[PDB]
Protein backbone atom coordinates (compact mmCIF):
# COMPACT_ATOMS: atom_id res chain seq x y z
CA UNK A 1 0.00 0.00 0.00
CA UNK A 2 2.79 2.20 -0.26
CA UNK A 3 4.62 4.86 -2.92
CA UNK A 4 6.85 2.55 -5.28
CA UNK A 5 9.21 3.90 -8.05
CA UNK A 6 7.09 3.72 -11.82
CA UNK A 7 8.59 3.98 -14.73
CA UNK A 8 11.05 5.94 -16.13
CA UNK A 9 9.44 9.19 -18.42
CA UNK A 10 10.07 9.05 -21.47
CA UNK A 11 10.41 12.58 -22.29
CA UNK A 12 10.24 15.96 -20.78
CA UNK A 13 8.77 19.14 -21.85
CA UNK A 14 9.81 22.63 -20.64
CA UNK A 15 7.56 25.77 -21.25
CA UNK A 16 8.20 29.35 -21.32
CA UNK A 17 6.25 32.56 -22.47
CA UNK A 18 7.58 34.27 -25.29
CA UNK A 19 6.44 37.49 -27.69
CA UNK A 20 8.40 37.63 -31.17
CA UNK A 21 10.36 40.63 -33.17
CA UNK A 22 8.47 43.51 -35.00
CA UNK A 23 10.28 44.52 -38.17
CA UNK A 24 13.60 46.72 -38.73
CA UNK A 25 12.80 50.06 -39.31
CA UNK A 26 15.80 51.53 -37.13
CA UNK A 27 14.26 55.39 -36.67
CA UNK A 28 17.49 56.94 -35.70
CA UNK A 29 16.23 60.33 -34.99
CA UNK A 30 13.40 62.46 -34.17
CA UNK A 31 15.46 65.80 -36.25
CA UNK A 32 18.15 63.59 -37.25
CA UNK A 33 21.83 64.16 -38.03
CA UNK A 34 24.04 67.16 -37.15
CA UNK A 35 22.19 69.91 -39.09
CA UNK A 36 25.04 72.45 -40.43
CA UNK A 37 25.55 75.93 -39.04
CA UNK A 38 24.69 78.22 -42.07
CA UNK A 39 24.10 81.72 -43.76
CA UNK A 40 21.32 84.49 -42.95
CA UNK A 41 19.69 85.68 -45.98
CA UNK A 42 20.97 88.99 -47.32
CA UNK A 43 23.15 89.50 -43.98
CA UNK A 44 24.27 93.09 -45.79
CA UNK A 45 27.34 95.15 -45.02
CA UNK A 46 27.10 96.31 -41.43
CA UNK A 47 30.83 98.98 -41.88
CA UNK A 48 31.83 101.65 -44.45
CA UNK A 49 35.35 103.26 -45.17
CA UNK A 50 35.58 107.07 -43.75
CA UNK A 51 35.39 109.57 -47.03
CA UNK B 1 17.98 53.21 -23.76
CA UNK B 2 20.15 53.53 -20.69
CA UNK B 3 23.03 51.53 -21.27
CA UNK B 4 26.05 50.21 -18.62
CA UNK B 5 29.76 50.14 -18.58
CA UNK B 6 29.70 46.48 -19.26
CA UNK B 7 26.41 46.05 -21.29
CA UNK B 8 28.03 49.32 -23.62
CA UNK B 9 30.77 46.55 -25.06
CA UNK B 10 28.68 44.17 -26.42
CA UNK B 11 26.47 46.39 -28.66
CA UNK B 12 27.14 48.85 -31.81
CA UNK B 13 26.45 52.50 -31.02
CA UNK B 14 26.46 54.86 -34.00
CA UNK B 15 27.71 58.30 -33.49
CA UNK B 16 26.12 60.18 -36.79
CA UNK B 17 23.36 59.20 -38.66
CA UNK B 18 24.39 57.40 -42.36
CA UNK B 19 26.50 55.26 -39.98
CA UNK B 20 23.86 53.28 -39.07
CA UNK B 21 23.68 50.29 -40.57
CA UNK B 22 21.31 47.46 -40.87
CA UNK B 23 22.29 44.33 -38.98
CA UNK B 24 25.02 46.54 -37.26
CA UNK B 25 24.45 49.49 -34.97
CA UNK B 26 21.88 48.28 -32.33
CA UNK B 27 21.86 51.34 -31.10
CA UNK B 28 23.01 55.07 -31.37
CA UNK B 29 24.01 58.39 -29.49
CA UNK B 30 22.04 60.75 -28.76
CA UNK B 31 24.37 63.87 -29.67
CA UNK B 32 27.62 63.57 -31.49
CA UNK B 33 29.69 65.35 -28.69
CA UNK B 34 28.00 63.11 -25.67
CA UNK B 35 31.53 61.92 -25.01
CA UNK B 36 32.97 64.85 -23.97
CA UNK B 37 32.40 66.41 -19.93
CA UNK B 38 30.46 69.12 -19.03
CA UNK B 39 33.62 71.85 -19.38
CA UNK B 40 35.10 70.04 -22.32
CA UNK B 41 31.58 71.22 -23.91
CA UNK B 42 32.26 74.99 -22.82
CA UNK B 43 35.90 75.26 -25.40
CA UNK B 44 34.94 76.35 -28.27
CA UNK B 45 35.98 74.35 -31.43
CA UNK B 46 37.77 71.96 -29.93
CA UNK B 47 37.83 69.66 -32.96
CA UNK B 48 40.60 71.71 -34.41
CA UNK B 49 43.47 71.74 -31.66
CA UNK B 50 45.83 69.25 -30.89
CA UNK B 51 44.70 67.06 -27.42
CA UNK B 52 47.10 68.07 -24.47
CA UNK B 53 45.55 71.63 -25.62
CA UNK B 54 42.15 70.82 -24.74
CA UNK B 55 43.41 69.30 -21.42
CA UNK B 56 44.65 72.21 -20.58
CA UNK B 57 41.59 74.55 -21.31
CA UNK B 58 39.88 72.35 -18.97
CA UNK B 59 42.05 73.36 -16.37
CA UNK B 60 42.45 76.72 -17.12
CA UNK B 61 38.47 77.45 -17.24
CA UNK B 62 38.78 76.57 -13.55
CA UNK B 63 41.60 78.98 -12.62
Amino acid sequence: GGLTCASAPQGTLRILEGPQQSLSGSPLQPIPASPPPQIPPGLRPRFCAFG
Amino acid sequence: ELIGTMEQIFMNVAIFEDEVFAGVTTHQELFPHSLLSVIANFIPFSDHNQSPRNMYQCQMGKQ
